[PDB]
C-alpha cells in the first residue's frame, strides 16, 4: 500500500532528472586527442586551455576533449569505447623525418587507425605540427628528404597548390610531399563514409580553435547530406 | 635469472596429481543429473509461481 | 466497358490502402524506426489512408452508378472529408521540407530547435488548420453557389455535384497548394546550393587522387508532386473566372489524376535501408 | 645461464606427457546415451529504459530482486526487476566506466573504468566512501570477495587484492604477459581464475598468492570466463567464435562449442543453476544457448538491436538478463 506510493515519488524524481540531463548530454560534442610520441599534444592542449579532460565553448557550442596519454600501450583495446565520437584529432611531428625512422611509424599508426573495424565511420582532423623546424632543416640543410624517402627526388609541387607569402619553393614542395603521403592512405579505402582534413599548424599559432569548429561543422553537414541521399 | 623464477615456477606446476578423464566426466554428469529437477530455466515452472508473470 | 474502369479503381484502392497500412505497421511495430522525422511521415500516411479508405470508393461508386443513392447530408460529409484530406496531405510535405532545411543548413541547432514535444504541436496545428478550411465553410452554407443550375441541383437528392463561388474556390486553392509550393521551392533551392558547395570543397581537397544524385533526388521529389497536383489547381481557378472555358469531364479527370499522388508517397519517402530491413521482417 | 633456458624445456614436455597420459577418453564418448533436453524457447518479460548511452556491465543482486548497471554517459542506476521502477541514480566523476559490482550484503556498489581508479559507494547511509589507486592501466573487472576486501584485475597484466578499510594493496598477482579481461570467484571464495589477452587462463590462490595451473587451449583473446557451480570446471569465451570447458582436476579441456555459420567473437559467458545450459552472447546482436554435455545448440535469444555486452543469471536461477549497446536491459524467462 504505502510501498508503491513511496516508490512512485522516487521514480518520478529520477525520470525528471534524466529528462533534464538529456538536453545537456545531446548539446555537447565529444572529440578524441590521439598523437604520436614527442609530437606536441601538450602544447596544443595548453594553448586550447590516467585520463585528462577539457571542456571549452565557442559560439555557444560546447566541445569536450579527451587525452588518452595515460594508458599508452603497444596494443590498443580501449579503442572500442570511442566509436561514438564526432572526430579524432591526430597530431604528428612533421620535422622528425630522420630521427630515431619516426615518420614511417606515424604513417603506420595512421594506417592502422584508419582501417579499424570499430572506427569505420569516424573522420580524422590532422595537424602537421612543428612547421618551423622543417623549414630550418630544408633551407640549406645537410639532410634532405630523398636520402630517407627515395620517391622525393622526382616529385614536384602541384601547379594548383597555393604557397604562402615569402616561402621558398623547396619548402613548399617538401611540405606538400608530406601531406600527399597522408592523403594517399585515406583516399584508398574511404568509400565515402569518412574523410581527412589536413592542416599546417605550429606551436605559436592560436587559430586552431576555429579550424576544429569549422571541420566539425563540415563533418556534421556532410553526414546529414549523405543520410538523405543527396551527396 | 628472471628465467630462474620461470624455471622454478614451471617446475612447480609439474609436481601435481592428476585423475583420469572418465572420473571427471562421471562426476560432472552425476552432478548435472542430481540437480536436474531444481532449476526453472530447464524445466518450466507453473505460471502461478513465476514472479515475472 | 464500364467494367474495365471498375477493374482499375479496385487496383488503385487496394494499392493505396496496402502501402499505407504496411508503412504504419512497420513504423509502429519496431523500436528503431521511432525518430523525430518519422512523426511527419506517419501523419502523412494516416491522412493518405483516410483518403484512400473514404473518398476513392464512394466516388468510384458514384461515377459507375451515375447517380448518388445516399442523402444530401452524406454527400456533404463526403465533400468535407475529401477537401480535408486533400488540404492535409500537402502541408505535411511542406513541413518535411522545412525540417530537412533546418537539418542541413543549421546542423548545430537542429537538436534544440526540433524536439519530440514540438513535433506533436506542429502536427496538431497543421491538422487543425486543415480541418478549419474543410468542415467550417462546407457544413455551414457559406460556400454554396447562386446560379440557377446549382440551386436546382441542391434540392434534388439524386445527384450531388460541386458548385462553388469565386471566394471559396480561390481561398481554398491559396491555402492548400500555392503557399506550400513556394516554400518547398525556396527550401530545395537552398538545399541544392549547400550540396553544390560541399561537392566543390571535396573536389578541391582531394580531386587529384580520385552533381547527379542530388539532382535526381530533387527532380523526383519535386516532379511527382508538381505533375500530380499542379494541373488541377489551375483549372480550379479557371472554371470560375471563365464561365464556359472548361467542361465537366476534364475537371473530373484532373481531379482523379490528383488522387493518385497518395499512392506514391510510400515509394518515395520510405526507401531507406532501415525501412527496407523493417519491411523484410514484417513481410517475412 | 643459457643452460637455464635450455633447462626449462624438459619441464614443458613432462607436462605434455603427463597430460597426454592422463587422457583416456573424450567427454562426448561417455555422454552419448542421455536423452536431449529438446528445443527451448525464451520470451521477454520486462524491458528497462532510461540509459542515454551504450551499456558495458551489470551484476545481479544477491536477493534476486535488484540489479545495477553502468553506461558510457557516466551514471549508475539500480533497478527493481519485479516492478521496473528505478531506485537510485548515482552520477560518476569520470564518464568512462567498464565494470560494476554489487556487494553480497547489499550495502556497497563498486565501479571503475578507463581512469585507473576503483570507486566504492555506500547505498545505506549516497557519497563516495573510498577510492582505490595504484594500478597503471585501465580496469576490466572487480568483485567483492566480502564486505571489507575487493579483488580487481587491470590492463597492466596484474591483479590485486585490496583492503577497503586502509586503502592499500595486500597481495599482488603476476605472471601474465598481455592484458587481463575477466575473472570469476569460486563459490567458497578461496580460489579465482582469470582470462588473459594472450590466450591463457590461470588458476590463482587467494591466501597463498601464487599461481597453481595454466591452460593454453584457445588461439585468440579471451573475453569472458564463468565458473562451474560444482567448483571443478570453468568455461571461457574467446574472440575466435569458440567456447571451451576445461577441468581443474584433469588439467585439460574436455569439449568445444563451435558452429560453421558464425565468425563473430564472444563477449560474455554464463551458466545456469544446474550447470546444464551454457549461455553466450555474440556480436551478431543475438544470444545463443548451448548444451554443456553435448555441444548441440538449443535456442537463440534474439531481439537486441546492437551487440550484447553483459549477461547474468539470478542466484535462484529464475531469470536471465542481457544488456546491449542499444541502451536497453531485457529480462528473459
Ligand atoms: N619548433 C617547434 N617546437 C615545438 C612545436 N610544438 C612543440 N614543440 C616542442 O616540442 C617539445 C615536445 O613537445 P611538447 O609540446 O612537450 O608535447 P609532448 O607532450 O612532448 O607531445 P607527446 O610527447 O606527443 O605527448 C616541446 O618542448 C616543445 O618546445 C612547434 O610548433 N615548433
Ligand atoms: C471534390 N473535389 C474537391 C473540390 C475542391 C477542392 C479539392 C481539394 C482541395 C481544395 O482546396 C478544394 O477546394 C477537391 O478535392
Amino acid at each position: 500500500r504505502n510501498e508503491e506510493k513511496a516508490q512512485r515519488e522516487a521514480n518520478k524524481k529520477i525520470e525528471k532528472q534524466l529528462q533534464k540531463d538529456k538536453q545537456v548530454y545531446r548539446a555537447t560534442h565529444r572529440l578524441l586527442l590521439l598523437g604520436a610520441g614527442e609530437s606536441g599534444k601538450s602544447t596544443i592542449v595548453k594553448q586550447m586551455r590516467g585520463i585528462f579532460e577539457t571542456k571549452f565553448q565557442v559560439d555557444k557550442v560546447n566541445f569536450h576533449m579527451f587525452d588518452v596519454g595515460g594508458q599508452r600501450d603497444e596494443r590498443r583495446k580501449w579503442i572500442q569505447c570511442f566509436n561514438d565520437v564526432t572526430a579524432i584529432i591526430f597530431v604528428v611531428a612533421s620535422s622528425s623525418y630522420n630521427m630515431v625512422n619516426r615518420l614511417q611509424e606515424a604513417l603506420n599508426l595512421f594506417k592502422s587507425i584508419w582501417n579499424n573495424r570499430w572506427l569505420r565511420t569516424i573522420s580524422v582532423i590532422l595537424f602537421l605540427n612543428k612547421q618551423d623546424l622543417l623549414a630550418e632543416k630544408v633551407l640549406a640543410g645537410k639532410s634532405k628528404i630523398e636520402d630517407y624517402f627515395p620517391e622525393f627526388a622526382r616529385y614536384t609541387t602541384p601547379e594548383d597548390a597555393t604557397p604562402e607569402p615569402g616561402e621558398d619553393p623547396r619548402v613548399t614542395r617538401a611540405k606538400y610531399f608530406i601531406r600527399d603521403e597522408f592523403l594517399r592512405i585515406s583516399t584508398a579505402s574511404g568509400d565515402g563514409r569518412h574523410y581527412c582534413y589536413p592542416h599546417f599548424t605550429c606551436a605559436v599559432d592560436t587559430e586552431n580553435i576555429r579550424r576544429v569548429f569549422n571541420d566539425c561543422r563540415d563533418i556534421i553537414q556532410r553526414m546529414h547530406l549523405r543520410q538523405y541521399e543527396l551527396l | 635469472a628472471q628465467a630462474r623464477k620461470l624455471v622454478e615456477q614451471l617446475k612447480m606446476e609439474a609436481n601435481i596429481d592428476r585423475i583420469k578423464v572418465s572420473k571427471a566426466a562421471a562426476d560432472l554428469m552425476a552432478y548435472c543429473e542430481a540437480h536436474a529437477k531444481e532449476d526453472p530455466l530447464l524445466t518450466p515452472v507453473p505460471a502461478s509461481e513465476n514472479p515475472f508473470r | 466497358w464500364v467494367v474495365g474502369m471498375g477493374i482499375v479503381m479496385s487496383l488503385i484502392v487496394l494499392a493505396i490502402v496496402f502501402g499505407n497500412v504496411l508503412v504504419i505497421t512497420a513504423i509502429a511495430k519496431f523500436e528503431r524506426l521511432q525518430t523525430v522525422t518519422n512523426y511527419f511521415i506517419t501523419s502523412l500516411a494516416c491522412a493518405d489512408l483516410v483518403m484512400g479508405l473514404a473518398v476513392v470508393p464512394f466516388g468510384a461508386a458514384h461515377i459507375l452508378t451515375k447517380t448518388w443513392t445516399f442523402g444530401n447530408f452524406w454527400c456533404e460529409f463526403w465533400t468535407s472529408i475529401d477537401v480535408l484530406c486533400v488540404t492535409a496531405s500537402i502541408e505535411t510535405l511542406c513541413v518535411i521540407a522545412v525540417d530537412r532545411y533546418f537539418a542541413i543548413t543549421s546542423p548545430f541547432k537542429y537538436q534544440s530547435l526540433l524536439t519530440k514535444n514540438k513535433a506533436r504541436v506542429i502536427i496538431l496545428m497543421v491538422w487543425i488548420v486543415s480541418g478549419l478550411t474543410s468542415f467550417l465553410p462546407i457544413q455551414m452554407h457559406w460556400y454554396r453557389a447562386t446560379h440557377q443550375e446549382a440551386i436546382n441541383c441542391y434540392a434534388e437528392e439524386t445527384c450531388c455535384d460541386f458548385f462553388t463561388n469565386q471566394a471559396y474556390a480561390i481561398a481554398s486553392s491559396i491555402v492548400s497548394f500555392y503557399v506550400p509550393l513556394v516554400i518547398m521551392v525556396f527550401v530545395y533551392s537552398r538545399v541544392f546550393q549547400e550540396a553544390k558547395r560541399q561537392l566543390q570543397k571535396i573536389d578541391k581537397s582531394e580531386g587529384r587522387f580520385h552533381e547527379h544524385k542530388a539532382l535526381k533526388t530533387l527532380g523526383i521529389i519535386m516532379g511527382t508532386f508538381t505533375l500530380c497536383w499542379l494541373p488541377f489547381f489551375i483549372v480550379n481557378i479557371v472554371h470560375v473566372i471563365q464561365d464556359n472555358l472548361i467542361r465537366k469531364e476534364v475537371y473530373i479527370l484532373l481531379n482523379w489524376i490528383g488522387y493518385v499522388n497518395s499512392g506514391f508517397n510510400p515509394l518515395i519517402y520510405c526507401r531507406s535501408p532501415d525501412f527496407r530491413i523493417a519491411f523484410q521482417e514484417l513481410l517475412c | 645461464l643459457d643452460q637455464l633456458r635450455q633447462e626449462a624445456e624438459q619441464l614443458k614436455n613432462q607436462i605434455r606427457d603427463a597430460r597426454k597420459a592422463c587422457a583416456d577418453a573424450t567427454l562426448s564418448q561417455i555422454t552419448n546415451n542421455i536423452d536431449p533436453v529438446g528445443r527451448i524457447q525464451m520470451r521477454t518479460r520486462r524491458t528497462l529504459r532510461g540509459h542515454l548511452a551504450k551499456i558495458y556491465a551489470m551484476h545481479w543482486g544477491t536477493d534476486s530482486r535488484l540489479l545495477v548497471s553502468a553506461s558510457q554517459d557516466g551514471k549508475l542506476i539500480i533497478w527493481d526487476s519485479y516492478t521496473t521502477n528505478k531506485v537510485h541514480a548515482i552520477p560518476l566523476r569520470s564518464s568512462w566506466v567498464m565494470t560494476c559490482a554489487y556487494a553480497p550484503s547489499g550495502n556497497y556498489v563498486a565501479c571503475g573504468g578507463l581512469d585507473n581508479i576503483c570507486s566504492i559507494y555506500n547505498l545505506k547511509t549516497v557519497r563516495v566512501s573510498r577510492e582505490l589507486a595504484g594500478h597503471t592501466g585501465y580496469l576490466s573487472c572487480c568483485r567483492f570477495l566480502d564486505d571489507n576486501q575487493i579483488v580487481t584485475s587491470s590492463g597492466d597484466t596484474t591483479c590485486a587484492l585490496w583492503d577497503i578499510e586502509t586503502g592499500q594493496q595486500t597481495t599482488t598477482f603476476t605472471g601474465h604477459t598481455g592484458d587481463v579481461m575477466s575473472l570469476s570467484l569460486a563459490p567458497d571464495t578461496r580460489l579465482f581464475v582469470s582470462g588473459a589477452c594472450d590466450a591463457s587462463a590461470k588458476l590463482w590462490d587467494v591466501r597463498e598468492g601464487m599461481c597453481r595451473q595454466t591452460f593454453t587451449g584457445h588461439e585468440s583473446d579471451i573475453n569472458a570466463i564463468c565458473f562451474f557451480p560444482n567448483g571443478n570446471a570453468f568455461a571461457t569465451g574467446s574472440d575466435d567464435a569458440t567456447c571451451r570447458l576445461f577441468d581443474l582436476r584433469a588439467d585439460q579441456e574436455l569439449m568445444t562449442y563451435s558452429h560453421d555459420n558464425i565468425i563473430c567473437g564472444i563477449t560474455s559467458v554464463s551458466f545456469s543453476k544446474s550447470g546444464r545450459l551454457l549461455l553466450a552472447g555474440y556480436d551478431d546482436f543475438n544470444c545463443n544457448v548451448w548444451d554443456a554435455l553435448k555441444a548441440d545448440r538449443a535456442g537463440v535469444l534474439a531481439g537486441h538491436d546492437n551487440r550484447v555486452s553483459c549477461l547474468g543469471v539470478t542466484d535462484d536461477g529464475m531469470a536471465v538478463a542481457t544488456g546491449s549497446w542499444d541502451s536497453f536491459l531485457k529480462i528473459w524467462n
